[PDB]
């Protein structure tokens, strides 16, 4: 029959859970937003859509961090997105508390895995739609994650969500192509800039706001800090000019 | 939500009538006959066993007639699995009052009680009611002998003679028509045996079909008595009642 | 379409809409319109309020959070109360605990996750209200646009409710104007009371019909009602 | 089926739409707000003349201060008188002065969203909305004399006059034009037991109308049966004085 | 065994005028032989014309009046900034101060 | 009436259509695997597939460390993969603390199965579309291998095989035991037991593996580890000087 | 844990289960209560569906909630026993913490209370009864008429009847009973409540029971045979024209 | 503690009380009467714990009062004493016991015998001819274990009790300001107003 | 989250039918056939061991098992369903009789709390009734021995020999041709085994069958000595080469 898709833990007849992949259709329609892994930690970009002059320019921050060590950064129901973080916030909380190390990226990972999984078991919850790119430096280098409402993730040497999404993936495989030797983090925030520019076009109508941020254990100790000021305008222009 | 699923089993139908009690009724009107005769010296009580075997063991076999107290038994029709939930909370409630009072309880109060019982699935909790119809025959010290009879909505009346299951109104004619205030318990054996043996949906009224009991003060005591008849017994009877 | 899946919160449709949201953010265009600007020194609430009969009273869309902090509602007021007295408890918490008052931003923070909440479990419904908050912190003077979707923007202006859009257009071209007014509070709300009478069209602001509020530098969050609002008719 | 906190595409709450409409089925309830007092009157409405009219109670006292009068399931008022009273009451207890009017309205009308299966905002167990709208006149040292109308929506409104019931419309458009910020408190009686008449299906008399104030001096009081009559006689003759 | 009190010091005064009041307190605080300051207000100034002063155990007195301040501020809130007569938040104080009868504020308290 | 497909109550054939689908779920990685017992050890193999470029292959697995002596193959979609995973691993540790001695793999499977179950019996808990094929070299019944699925339901097996081409294996490795008439690969080594594997599952499949189509895990005496991309090459050259 | 919300409006402001609860009630076998000067008396109709029935156990239509006070219903007997229980356990909380026995007219809005209380209340139905309650509040000799029904509405009446044929037997008492000059008899007051019953009863001497109750806890229920007598002068009244 | 006295005679129970109510340093008053009545043919005496006393008197026959308008029967006093006695054991493990003694007497009019049961605050309970509770029996055991006879008229009983209450006046040091007297038979309980001087 | 299935799920059709209860039979009818026969001195239940594939190992699952030393069930339907009543059975044998007898339940007791379990699962909130049929026998001082069987609805009755599932009506007709009240344990056993037979469709022997008996006590199966009123356990699961040795007298 049908109605295999109006209830969220339901299997329909071909195996699938047709509400969390409406809730990618939620993703699908955000922002686009990236992450690039580098030889010695992360970086974080997003597209900030500029609705009216009315919107104070840099203060509505989108990137969040977790702990002192991860960004997280995601496409799709912004609210949703915190909902997350704040519980990656107390995962990350408790694991310290207990452990006294800050928590690995892959533990960390598997803990907003877990807990977004969990909200595909039952019909009293909605899926999350946003799917989220994170990580940061920890004991043994550096991992990037990208996490989609059916709570699968993987590690990516670069990802990309939402809207521009394509053109993103796309330039993405390029620098993994022409750099098997790995990008440097200053290199990689430029790089970052330019991909967000270009996959604007997907959205080219509306004027918008660039936003990254880095963890590399040289550029910022380990810790995940935003790029502002100097490096940031840099960024923009070395993208202004790439794309002309 | 689960809304979605939910049956209702507790609302009113645009007549005012309680469509689960109802249609447990419907239920209980498939099951063997069970009839309820009080006389002037005892309490007879009968059942036509449902479904038979050759294989099926008689002797070790009780699905209709079950003892509460002392001084109480009850005949079944419907689900045995659910009388048998009732009839254990019955037990317990005979006991909880003995050993408040030390007195053994009064026929009408475990009776109510039961029924209390089975109301509440009619009023909340969103369950299925018990698919049970009792018939009470016992005796206490302010009424005597008593007969009563609950179905699944909770309510409970007394009788003379009564039936429950199936062919109630074919069995209830008959007993109309036979039944004298003055009855012995004797006679009222006799009645009991050739109303069932009018009821049947069966070829002929053997004992292994059967299950008897009666409730007598036995003269020489003092006391009352309960005797649940063994199969020779009820073959004995079924012979000298002229049923051979 | 539609239909099958907008029954509840918890149910996503085809496309990835939520509309029990959407039906939310509907109660709040339906509200009477109410605006808010900041320069570097104030922020200004102006709001319409709306009366039932010649009867009846103007019911009031300003609610103060705390000495530093209020918002201007649109649309369902219980939920206003319920969400300005979570801000009011929220302000509350800061300064008795940390002896510090509650960042503008992060009351935001704060009023979006309660939303969210609201819009991704079983039983529950969305808030049916919008609210503009404004507030002085320790950076300054400060404008916010809360809507029950749980989304919330810091702005210079904005306005929300029936109509609003002719006051925001009228703001989005007045900005490098008052956004300068600093050291003039009576000059910034007099900016607010002509971005909003560009969302009017029924009647005219008149004396127990306009609502005003102010917050900034050396200026305790305070409410102007009636006789008080005359001078700026 | 569907959720009962559930938004309609227009964005209102279906069982508090549909909740007005069982107000609107219910019996007449009016309230006039003068400089000297606050008037309240309702229509008893007997089923059946067997139906002993006194112990119609639609107009009932939250404090010696305040005093209301309802419209719509009945029934479903009691919880709210009671909260009410005891709202007052523990106000006194602790602070040792009168609950203000205001006050005492915006608590009875935090019960009104208080329903649903499971709403996650609190612990909200009530399956429906009030199926009642209550008008709630009082008095007190920093508004004066006061008139409100709260509704299962959870808002309350303040108004100079206001009818709620089976003949509302009609009666509000009346005291649109009647009301005026010089009323006197017998002015504003006899135009309450006059729109009562015009919208009431049986003849207005002392018996299946009822009249009740609260003036600061003597606080809420309900008019009993010989006084009303004597006000309905002195409005037939100022009626039929032209 | 740990004792959930101390004593630090100090002595307060509180006088009616006929259209004026005064409330007086020393300002040193003690623990035992020791001073712990000589200078640590005790008498405070809790809106609506209302000063207060919570004397004997200075944690319990210090979140008495934290508490009552904080209730002034609700009253407000709470019935359309009505001012606070002193004699109302007598009888608020008083259920403040009755509501911890089994484990109480160790002070002694004038406004 | 219809809903009897949306939750786990049956249907008037007495079937549990939502089982039913779950396991069409664990096909969605078209992902397959095969486990075969040693002399004196268990492996299993698994192929591996990263399409995106993007990806950091070594993040990429279906086998999982459930303790030091369990590992648990799992074929369906990831995020159930990681439920059951999480929950067999805390499950393996509490019954070492409660009970003093490492659980057992077919005493795990039982468990994991038990759980299973009951989504099939409550309506609230949807199963999981996933297939756990737990091995280990038992102390008590040597090498082990037992799988369970989203009906509950699980046993023992000389070897076996789960996915899309599950019956092409199935019966390849059918044939090799009627053959041999041993239940066992009669090597003395892992390596080779390993070799066995990946060569049947060549014939079975058809194809050709590199070192990243494949991921392999083994279980020998008081340990369970995955193999890697070179320990795997090592493999495939071996085999390779054989054909 | 069930707490779906049974009770709920529907578009034109109506709660149907109170309203299907109110079905039931006219499907219920039909009850009058008419107060005399110094009296109220309490009568009720007997089913016929089936007869062979034992009246010494059977449960009657009539409880006594104390000893001053008394309960008669028209709907499910299942649920009367459930709030007639609730009346005589508040009756005697009453007299424990206020030393003095319930009024009617309180009673009544107890049992009126939990009425309206299951009618918005997640996971339950309202009650399918409808009841008369009468008696004399303690030290007093004015008789006391209630009536309450599933929504949780209730109101004193001079007489009042309920259940199947109500209409019909209402009718009767509104053109047979004068407030003027109510029956000053306890005979000639339980001799109108039997003409409003025969009116639906249809020749019913075992099928009309009759209980009368006076002030200072003095009630008492007739038999057939006192019963039987009324009904033959009644007949008389009418062939004697 | 306070005079609690019973005796069984032929016919009735006759229960004894002493009046006296004293706190501390004063006796606040003199015409207490430490009884409730259960049911038309049950009384019920009680000495204890300051309030308890009367609570759980007042528990009781809430209790039994309920029993009978729910079952429109009396229960016998075997089966009210039952009762009682359960709630006592129950207490007597609970948070905050009652500290309460009772006696309670009863006409079975199903068997048409006087009965008197004693129960302290434990829940221990007895069936006797006549009983105590605290010192009382002490002074007056040895004078009931000499002059009682099952067969004693009621007249008997009451010249009996007031030999008891003559001893207890004389060697008890305390003054408990008289008793109160009741008989409970076949047809109730009465008072006897005239024991100041019977 | 939270189970907020509170509701049942088994409810009354107007035809006065449960649903759910009909339709777990029909599982049941779907099931393996198995079988069970009662001798004068003991009784013999069996099935057949439907291996789900030749790789799988018949031996590691059981379809007959052991509830307490004197009684064991076997069953047809949801093989899942039957393991965790296997589970919950066990435990109550013992939580609600031998914590508190000190003893082991006799097989009606232990039967009815098994029905017990599954009436629940007919009743409660948010579940489905049990698809399995059981057929458990077992010995006890004062009653000998036993044979019962229990259905979805929890409905349990005593038998002299009857089959479920697949061939349930053929098996129990070729039941009441063979048996009598004067069968000896081995007979029953012969019996049992030529029953199963026109069952079984392909392979039958010692390994694609499973058969238990409640016999005599086996003092070699106690595992310790030195207890005079310890004999024992009276159930016994026969060997693979126990069952061949009787099928060559077939």
């Amino acid at each position: 029959g049908t109605g295999y898709d109006l209830s969220n833990s339901v299997f329909s007849p071909d195996g699938r859970n047709f509400q969390v992949e409406y809730a990618v259709k939620a993703v699908e329609n955000g922002t686009t937003s990236i992450g690039i892994k580098c030889n010695d930690g992360v970086v974080f970009a997003v597209e900030k859509l500029i609705t009216s002059k009315l919107l104070v320019p840099q203060k509505n921050v989108k990137i969040q961090v977790v702990d002192r060590h991860i960004g997280c950064v995601y496409s799709g129901l912004i609210p949703d997105g915190r909902h997350l973080v704040n519980r990656g916030r107390e995962e990350a909380a408790s694991f310290k508390k207990l452990y006294k190390t800050p928590i690995p990226i892959p533990a960390f990972a598997d803990r907003l895995g877990q807990y977004v999984q969990a909200h595909t078991l039952y019909n009293s919850v909605r899926p999350f739609g946003v799917s989220t790119i994170f990580g940061g430096v920890d004991k043994n280098g550096a991992h990037l994650y990208m996490l989609e409402p059916s709570g699968s993730y993987w590690g990516y040497k670069g990802a990309a969500t939402g809207k521009g999404r394509q053109s993103a993936k796309a330039e993405l495989e390029k620098l993994v192509d022409h750099h098997p030797e790995g990008l440097s983090a200053r290199e990689a925030v430029k790089q970052a800039a330019k991909i967000i520019y270009l996959a604007h076009e997907d959205n080219k109508e509306k004027d918008f706001e660039l936003e990254i941020s880095w963890c590399s254990l040289s550029e910022t100790n380990g810790l995940h800090k935003f790029v502002k000021g100097d490096l940031l305008q840099e960024a923009i222009d070395f993208a202004q000019k790439e794309i002309n | 939500g689960s809304r979605r699923y939910d049956s209702r089993t507790t609302i009113f139908s645009p007549e005012g009538r309680l469509y689960q009690v109802e249609y447990a009724l419907e239920s209980i009107s498939h099951a063997g006959t069970a009839i309820g005769i009080m006389a002037s010296d005892g309490i007879v009580l009968a059942a036509e066993r449902k479904v038979t075997s050759t294989l099926l063991e008689q002797d070790t076999s009780t699905e209709k007639l079950y003892k509460l107290n002392d001084k109480i038994a009850v005949a079944v029709a419907g689900l045995t699995a659910d009388a048998e939930i009732l009839i254990n909370t019955a037990r317990i409630h005979a006991q909880n009052y003995l050993k408040t009072y030390n007195e053994d309880i009064p026929v009408e109060i475990l009776v109510r009680r039961l029924s209390d019982i089975k109301q509440g699935y009619t009023q909340h909790g969103g369950l299925r009611p018990f698919g049970v119809s009792f018939i009470y025959a016992g005796y206490d010290d302010r009424y005597g002998y008593q007969l009563y009879t609950s179905n699944p909505s909770g309510n409970y009346t007394g009788w003379k003679a009564i039936s429950v299951g199936a062919n109630t109104s074919a069995a209830q004619t008959l007993l109309q028509m036979d039944y004298k205030d003055d009855m012995k318990v004797d006679d009222a054996i006799e009645l009991a045996l050739k109303t069932l043996s009018k009821t049947t949906d069966s070829s002929a009224l053997t004992y292994d079909r059967l299950e008897f009991a009666t409730i007598r003060k036995g003269a020489n005591d003092g006391e009352v008595y309960q005797k649940i008849f063994k199969p020779q017994e009820i073959k004995d009877i079924l012979v000298k009642t002229g049923i051979t | 379409f539609r239909n099958n899946y907008d029954g509840d919160t918890v149910t996503f449709s085809p496309t990835g809409r939520l509309f029990q949201v959407e039906y939310a953010l509907e109660a709040i265009k339906q509200g009477s319109v109410t605006v808010g600007l900041r320069s570097n020194t104030h922020a200004v609430l102006v709001a319409l309020k709306r009366n039932a009969d010649e009867l009846s009273s103007y019911q009031k869309k300003i609610i103060k959070c705390d000495e530093h902090m209020g918002l201007s509602l649109a649309g369902l007021a219980p939920d206003a109360r319920v969400l300005s007295n979570y801000l009011r408890q929220q302000c509350n918490y800061s300064s008795l605990v940390f002896n510090r008052k509650l960042a503008v931003e992060r009351a935001g923070h704060l009023l979006c996750d309660k939303a969210q909440k609201n819009t991704q479990s079983y039983g529950g419904r969305p808030y049916g209200v919008g609210l503009l908050i404004i507030g002085y912190d320790k950076s300054g003077a400060h404008l916010l646009e809360f809507q029950p979707s749980g989304n919330v923007t810091e702005l210079y202006g904005t306005a929300i409710g029936a109509r609003s859009q002719g006051a925001k257009t009228y703001l989005e071209r007045t900005l490098d104007t008052f956004i300068k007014i600093d050291g003039n509070p009576d000059e910034l709300i007099k900016a607010g009371v002509e971005a909003i009478s560009q969302s009017l069209r029924d009647e005219s602001l008149t004396v127990d019909n306009l609502s005003i509020a102010i917050v900034g530098k050396d200026t305790p969050f305070t409410i102007y009602d009636g006789e008080a609002v005359a001078k700026y008719i | 089926d569907r959720g009962v906190s559930t938004f309609s595409p227009e964005g209102r709450l279906f069982q508090v739409e549909y909740s007005l409409e069982a107000i609107k089925l219910g019996s007449t309830a009016i309230g006039i707000a003068t400089k000297e007092g606050v008037v309240l009157g309702v229509e008893k409405r007997a089923t059946s003349p067997l139906l002993e009219s006194d112990s119609i109670e639609k107009i009932v006292e939250i404090d010696r201060h305040i005093g209301c009068a309802m419209s719509g399931l009945t029934a479903d008022a009691r919880s709210m008188i009671e909260h009410a009273r005891t709202a007052a009451v523990t106000h006194n207890l602790y602070y040792d002065e009168d609950i203000n009017v205001e006050s005492l309205t915006q608590s009875v009308c935090d019960l009104a969203l208080r329903f649903g299966e499971g709403a996650s905002g609190e612990e909200r167990l009530m399956s429906r909305p009030f199926g009642v709208a209550l008008l709630i006149a009082g008095h007190d040292a920093d508004d004066g004399y006061q008139l409100f109308h709260a509704e299962p929506s959870g808002t309350f409104y303040r108004y100079n006059a206001k009818a709620i019931g089976s003949g509302s419309e009609g009666a509000q458009a009346e005291l649109l034009n009647e009301w005026h910020s010089s009323l006197t408190l017998k002015e504003a009686e006899l135009l309450v037991l006059k729109i009562l008449k015009q919208v009431m299906e049986e003849k207005l008399d002392e018996n299946n109308a009822q009249l009740s104030c609260i003036t600061k001096q003597d606080g809420f009081k309900i008019y009993d049966n010989e006084k009303t009559a004597e006000l309905i006689k002195e409005l037939k003759e100022k009626e039929a004085a032209e | 065994q740990f004792n959930p009190y101390g004593d630090n010091g100090g002595t307060i005064l509180g006088i009616a005028g006929e259209d004026f009041a005064v409330l007086a307190g020393d300002t040193r605080n003690i623990t035992d032989y020791s001073i712990n300051s000589r200078y640590e207000p005790k008498v405070f100034d809790c809106g609506d014309n209302i000063v207060m002063s919570a004397n004997g155990f200075a944690a319990d007195g210090d979140a008495l009046v934290k508490r009552f301040k904080n209730s002034v501020k609700w009253y407000h809130f709470d019935h359309n900034d009505k001012k606070l007569s002193i004699n109302s938040a007598a009888r608020n104080i008083q259920h403040l101060l009755y509501g911890k009868r089994f484990f109480p504020y160790y002070v002694h308290t004038i406004i | 009436a219809g809903y009897d497909r949306h939750i786990t109550i049956f249907s008037p054939e007495g079937r549990l259509y939502q089982v039913e689908y779950a396991f069409k779920a664990t096909n969605q990685t078209n992902i397959n695997s095969l486990a075969v017992r040693g002399k004196d050890c268990t492996v299993v193999i698994s192929q591996k597939k990263v399409p995106d470029k993007l990806l950091d292959p070594t993040t990429v697995s279906y086998i999982f460390c459930i303790s030091r002596t369990i590992g648990m193959v799992v074929n369906g979609p990831i995020p159930d993969a990681r439920n059951a995973a999480l929950r067999a691993k805390a499950e393996a540790a509490e019954f070492r603390y409660k009970y003093g001695y490492d659980m057992p793999c077919d005493v795990l499977a039982k468990r994991m199965a038990n759980l299973s179950q009951i989504y099939t019996q409550r309506a609230y808990m949807r199963p999981l579309g996933v297939i756990l094929t737990f091995v280990s070299v038992d102390e008590e019944l040597g090498p082990s291998i037992y799988k369970t699925d989203p009906a509950g339901y699980y046993v023992g097996y000389k070897a076996t095989a789960t996915g899309p081409k599950q019956q092409e294996i199935t019966t390849n490795l059918e044939n090799h035991f009627k053959k041999s008439k041993i239940d066992h690969i009669n090597e003395e080594s892992w390596e080779k037991v390993v070799e066995f594997a990946i060569t049947h599952m060549i014939d079975a499949l058809g194809t050709e593996f590199s070192k990243n189509d494949l991921e392999v895990g083994v279980a020998t005496k008081d340990k369970f580890f995955t193999l890697s991309a070179e320990n795997i090459e090592e493999r495939l050259v071996a085999i390779a000087e054989q054909d | 844990g069930y707490d779906r919300a049974l009770s709920i409006f529907s578009p034109d402001g109506h709660i149907f289960q109170v309203e299907y609860a109110l079905e039931a009630v006219k499907r219920g076998t039909c009850a009058v209560g008419v107060k005399g000067k110094n009296c109220v008396v309490l009568g009720c109709e007997r089913r016929s569906t089936l007869k062979l029935q034992d009246t010494r156990i059977t449960p009657s239509k009539v409880s006594k909630i104390d000893s001053h006070v008394v309960l008669s219903f028209s709907g499910l007997n299942a649920d009367s026993r459930i709030l007639i229980e609730k009346a005589r356990v508040e009756a005697q909380s009453h007299r424990l913490t206020l030393e003095d026995p319930v009024t009617v007219e309180y009673l009544t809005r107890y049992v009126a209370g939990v009425q309206q209380r299951y009618t918005q209340s997640g996971g339950v139905r309202p009650f399918g009864v409808s009841t008369l309650i009468a008696g004399f509040d303690p030290r007093d000799d004015e008789p006391k008429l209630y009536q309450t029904e599933p929504s949780g509405i209730y109101s004193s009446w001079s007489a009042q009847t309920i259940g199947r044929n109500s209409k019909t037997v209402r009718e009767f008492l509104e053109k047979n009973y004068d407030r003027k000059e109510p029956p000053a008899t306890v005979e000639e007051c339980v001799k109108l409540t039997v003409r409003s019953l025969l009116e639906v009863v249809q020749t019913g001497a075992k099928n009309i029971e009759i209980t009368v109750v006076k002030p200072d806890s003095d009630i008492v229920a007739l038999s057939s045979e006192e019963i039987n007598q009324y009904v033959t002068q009644i007949e008389q009244e009418k062939q004697e024209q | 503690m306070d005079i609690i006295l019973g005796i069984r005679v032929q016919d009735s129970v006759i229960l004894a009380s002493s009046k006296a109510v004293t706190r501390g340093i004063s006796v606040l008053k003199d015409s207490d009467d430490k009884t409730r009545q259960l049911s038309p043919h049950t009384l019920m005496s009680f000495a204890g714990e300051a309030g308890d006393t009367v609570q759980f008197a007042e528990y009781i026959q809430a209790n039994i009062q309920l029993y009978s308008i729910r079952e429109d029967y009396e229960l016998s006093p075997q089966a009210v004493s039952s009762f009682v006695r359960q709630e006592l054991a129950k207490s007597i493990r609970s948070r905050r016991p009652y500290q309460v003694n009772v006696l309670i007497g009863g006409y079975d009019k199903k068997k048409n015998k006087p009965e008197l049961y004693q129960i302290d605050y434990l829940g221990t309970k007895v069936e006797l001819p006549y009983g105590a509770h605290g010192y009382s029996g002490f002074y007056t055991f040895s004078l009931l274990d000499h002059h009682y006879r099952p067969d004693m008229t009621t007249e008997e009983g009451l010249d009996l009790l007031k030999l008891c209450v003559q001893e207890l006046e004389k060697r008890m040091p305390m003054d408990f300001k008289g008793v109160i007297v009741k008989i409970v038979d076949k047809d109730g309980i009465r008072q006897v107003d005239d024991f100041q001087a019977q | 989250m939270t189970d907020r299935y509170s509701f049942s799920l088994t409810t009354f059709s107007p035809s006065g039918k449960l649903g759910q209860i009909d339709y777990a039979l029909t599982a049941v009818k779907q099931g393996v056939t198995s079988l069970g026969i009662k001798a004068t001195n003991g009784v013999v239940i069996a099935t057949e061991k439907k291996s789900s594939s030749p790789l799988a190992m018949s031996e590691t699952l059981s379809k007959v098992s052991l509830l307490t030393p004197d009684i064991g069930a076997v069953y047809s339907g949801m093989g899942p369903d039957y393991r965790v009543l296997v589970d919950k059975s066990r435990k109550v044998a013992h939580t609600s009789y031998k914590r508190i007898y000190g003893e082991y339940p006799p097989t009606k007791l232990l039967v009815s709390e098994v029905a017990k379990i599954m009436q629940e699962a007919t009743q409660s909130g948010g579940v489905r009734p049990f698809g399995v049929s059981l057929l458990i026998a077992g010995h006890d001082e004062f009653n000998g021995f036993s044979l019962y069987q229990v259905d979805p609805s929890g409905s349990y009755f005593p038998w002299k020999a009857t089959a479920i599932g697949k061939g349930s009506v053929a098996a129990k007709t070729f039941l009441e041709k063979r048996w009598n009240d004067e069968l000896e344990l081995e007979d029953a056993i012969h019996i049992a085994l030529l029953t199963l037979k026109e069952s079984v469709e392909g392979e039958f022997n010692g390994d694609t069958i499973e058969l238990a008996i409640i016999g005599d006590e086996n003092p070699d199966l106690l595992g310790y000595t030195g207890i005079p009123t310890d004999k024992g356990p009276r159930f016994r699961k026969l060997t693979s080469q126990e069952i061949n040795d009787r099928l060559e007298a077939l």
